[PDB]
Order: structure tokens, then C-alpha cells, then sequence
């Protein structure tokens, strides 16, 4: 994976860029479902980690033929008004590398209690002196707000960028754009 | 002395209708007379008030009405009427000069790139707009647009879009009586998540009978994405005509007073003292004037 793409939000006055954000990663969730493999991963290159902001900024890390098949998909037709797209260029160096993963928590005492009643099949009390309302942990992380197509539910998905690393190692991505393994170039 | 009027009330010219949106299926967009409403139905999580489409529906029908009525200078209310007679005669020599056509080609712009349709456009597969004039009833003249290739971000030419921009300037100039029905097809995808406007348990959405629908005064702010005049830096696009030019969504305040390009100086600049702006100011002058509010000191 040495090629990459800035696609850079433009600013909208009907938008604020998370939404705009959101939207985009669900377009590149569809045409990555669309394309298959594990190679092509993103990063956020104007991360803000102190106000866990995403930025202005995504960029898809593939192979130059990757991301010539993507540019020319629909999943960017309806959005093109909303963004600027640079070339597909390869990436200087040297740049250390970071793993870019989505940090999942048990955000809801109750779904985990549904799950105690239907592994042990016990009751509600049973579940409340089990699992207490102090187990409610809140991130805080940048995230896209994403909305399931399978399902209909809205979730937050937790992105967190990893500590820098000189020399990345082999893996593969999810569909998502997110690590299951790999590691992308940062600059 | 001339002094600026103590009211000056303008009434709103191009008056949008409540969008209501419909549902149903891509390519049977042309019997789309009896599909069916888009219902807001409640959901606990709090509950909270969702819109969705049908599960065998992907495409989104928001339809509304568009009077374009002309009399652009003219207020409603006014004191002082030698300052009537001066701003009528400013308007005059405006339109005179150089008609509705820098104006209603933009208004015909935002009717062509569903700009209306607010969030349900930034990830619609295709979206295809038809402007029927209504004249004594049925159709007057029909039309029908690609609102992804007519971008949001560029005014350019085309061919029916001169038509409809003189049919726009046409009702602007009170040449005519202009009304048109306004109907875009969404294709968002099966049953996926429709925006209508928002009201004021935690959040309530616009419903006028049993059927979601986007405000009017949304649809409004919309078809007067025009300004492009204004100091332009950062990249942003058209934004909507307003005095002392704002977007809420980014907190900034383009066309300050600090600066000599808000709409209030710019009007008494040009109507009292007679220092004519640049056309592309005075075109925003007028823009706020088919706009409307309540102008002029307490």
C-alpha cells in the first residue's frame, strides 16, 4: 500500500463537516462491500485528538489500481459537490505508520443484561445484582455516525488511531476502512 | 436630507409551499400520483420521532408549490414616502438597467439541483427534479432535470434552464403570473432514513397531516442559496441571501458592518447618498428585497 487520495471536505454552510464525514464513510463502507478484499484502509490526517475531532480530511490507502477502480464508482455521485478529490499519488517517506481501529465499549448495561438472561436464563434482578449501572463506559473518541443497512439502528463508530510506529507490518483491512491488522502511512 | 424610513416592511416574494414528501419506487416516477406518505412513526430508545421509507420503497417524492410574484421593490409598509419614491425609483433603474436575470438564473439553478432537498441529497444515488408551470390549471410548459449533474456548487448555462430563468424573471418583473410545481424523486435506498423538517419527547418532526414534510421557510432558505458575492474565502460555496450574510452552521458572519458589504449599508448607500454599489452587490440588494423582512431603525 504505497499510493493514497485526500478526499477533503469541502466547507458546506448547509453542513457541519462530521455529518458530511459520516456520510462519506458510510459511501466508502457501500463501495468497499461493493469491491471486496482487505487492502484498502483510511486515516484522518487532520485528527485533532485533544477535542477527539475527526477533521476536514479522509484518506483512502490502497493500491494505485484500487483506487483508480474507486474513483470512478458511484459511490462518490451525489457527494461531488461536497468534496475535492486530489490524485492518486504515492506517499513520501519516511513516514512512520499507526494502526487505525474501532474501539467497540459496553456503552448499555441493559443489551449486556439481555444477554446474561438469555446465557443463563436468569431474571431482571438477577441481572441488575450482576450487572450494575457503573459499567456504563463512555469513550472519548472521534467517531462517524453511521446507520446499518441489514438492521436499522444508529451507531457511533468509535475510530481511534494508534501509537506511531517507525516500520508497519503485514494485515488486512475491514470493510469499514479500519484495521484488522494492517497499518497505514502517516503524514 | 433623504433619511432612511422608520418601517419598511417587505413582503416575501417567491413563496415556497410545505414539501411533502411521498414515497415509493424508482421507475415509476411518472405515475407518482398516488404513492403513498411518508408517516412519522415513534421510536423509544427517550423516544424520539423517525421517518423512514417503506421497505419496498427507495425512492423519496417531495413535492411542493412555488408563487413567484413580483413587485420586488415595492414595500408593504413605508413612512416617509419621498424615501418610497427614491427606492422605487432605485429599483426601477436596477431592473431597467439589467433585469431579473443574474436572480431568477440562480433561483432556476436552486429548482434545478434539488438544493430543497436539504440531507436527503448528500448521499442520493440519482436525483431527478420536474418544474411543471401551472397556468389556468394543468401544465403550462413541463420540465425536467438531472440535479447531480447540475452541481450546487456553479451556476452554468444550459438550455432549459435559460427558459426556466425567464419564466422565473417573467413573475419577478410582474409580467406574468408564475407558479410552479416542484417535484424531486430521491433515490436514497430501500427504506432508508428520510430528514423532513424539525419541530419543538426529545425531538419531534414536521408532520402537516399524517405525512412528513420540510418547511417552507427550509425550502425558502434554499432557493435563495445564491450569494456568491459576498468576501469568498475558505472555499465556501453559495450562501443564502441575508442582511449581514450568516451561516449558523459555521458561526460566521459574512457581509459584516465592519466591512462595507452588508445589505443595510449597501441600501443606504445606494438609495440615499445615491453611491451606487457594484452589480454584483446591488444584485444582493435586490436578492434581499425578493427576500423580504423588516428594514429600516426603531
Amino acid at each position: 500500500m504505497d499510493h493514497y487520495l485526500d478526499i477533503r471536505l469541502r466547507p458546506d454552510p448547509e453542513f457541519p463537516p462530521a455529518q458530511l464525514m459520516s456520510v462519506l464513510f458510510g459511501k466508502l463502507h457501500q463501495a468497499l462491500v461493493a469491491q471486496g478484499g482487505d487492502r484498502i484502509g483510511v486515516s484522518f490526517p487532520d485528527l485533532d485528538e485533544s477535542r477527539s475531532r475527526l477533521g476536514e480530511r479522509l484518506r483512502i490507502h490502497a493500491s494505485a489500481d484500487d483506487l483508480r477502480a474507486l474513483l470512478a464508482r458511484p459511490w462518490l455521485e451525489g457527494l461531488r459537490d461536497h468534496l475535492q478529490f486530489g490524485e492518486p499519488a504515492v506517499v513520501p517517506h519516511p513516514t512512520p505508520y499507526r494502526q487505525v481501529s474501532r474501539v467497540q465499549a459496553k456503552s448499555n448495561p441493559e443489551r449486556l443484561r439481555r444477554r446474561l438472561m438469555r446465557r443463563h436464563d436468569l431474571s431482571e434482578e438477577e441481572a441488575r445484582k450482576r450487572i450494575p449501572d457503573t459499567v456504563a463506559r463512555a469513550l472519548d473518541l472521534p467517531f462517524v455516525t453511521l446507520r446499518s443497512q441489514s438492521t436499522g439502528q444508529h451507531f457511533r463508530l468509535f475510530i481511534r488511531h494508534g501509537p506511531l510506529q517507525v516500520t508497519a507490518e503485514e494485515g488486512g483491512f475491514t470493510c469499514y476502512g479500519l484495521s484488522k491488522g494492517g497499518f497505514v502511512p502517516w503524514f | 436630507i433623504l433619511s432612511t424610513a422608520s418601517v419598511l416592511a417587505f413582503e416575501r416574494k417567491l413563496d415556497p409551499s410545505d414539501a411533502l414528501m411521498s414515497a415509493g419506487a424508482w421507475a415509476q416516477r411518472d405515475a407518482s400520483q398516488e404513492w403513498p406518505a411518508v408517516t412519522v412513526r415513534e421510536k423509544s430508545v427517550q423516544t424520539v420521532d423517525v421517518a423512514n421509507l417503506p421497505s419496498d420503497a427507495d425512492t423519496l417524492k417531495v413535492r411542493f408549490t412555488l408563487r413567484v410574484l413580483g413587485g420586488a421593490g415595492t414595500p408593504s409598509a413605508c413612512n416617509d414616502a419621498a424615501y418610497r419614491d427614491k427606492l422605487l425609483q432605485t429599483v426601477a433603474t436596477y431592473v431597467n438597467d439589467q433585469g431579473f436575470a443574474e436572480l431568477a438564473r440562480r433561483y432556476a439553478h436552486n429548482l434545478a439541483n434539488a438544493r430543497f432537498l436539504w440531507r436527503n441529497r448528500v448521499g442520493a444515488e440519482a436525483v431527478e427534479v420536474r418544474i411543471n408551470h401551472i397556468r389556468q390549471g394543468e401544465v403550462a410548459r413541463a420540465w425536467r432535470f438531472d440535479a447531480l449533474a447540475i452541481g450546487l456548487r456553479d451556476f452554468k448555462a444550459d438550455a432549459e434552464l435559460d427558459a426556466l430563468a425567464e419564466l422565473i424573471a417573467s413573475g419577478l418583473s410582474g409580467s406574468g403570473h408564475v407558479l410552479l410545481e416542484v417535484v424531486a424523486f430521491a433515490r436514497i435506498g430501500d427504506g432508508q432514513e428520510v430528514f423532513p423538517s424539525q419541530e419543538l419527547k426529545s425531538k419531534t418532526l414536521y408532520s402537516v397531516r399524517d405525512a412528513a414534510a420540510i418547511h417552507s421557510q427550509k425550502i425558502g432558505n434554499a432557493l435563495r442559496t445564491i450569494d456568491t458575492w459576498y468576501p469568498d474565502e475558505d472555499g465556501l460555496g453559495p450562501i443564502a441571501v441575508e442582511p449581514y450574510g450568516s451561516v449558523t452552521s459555521q458561526g460566521k458572519a459574512y457581509r459584516q458592518p465592519k466591512q462595507k458589504l452588508d445589505f443595510y449599508t449597501l441600501l443606504d448607500n445606494w438609495v440615499l447618498r445615491d453611491e451606487a454599489p457594484a452589480v454584483e452587490q446591488q444584485h444582493y440588494v435586490i436578492a434581499n428585497l425578493i427576500r423580504g423582512g423588516v428594514f429600516g431603525e426603531a
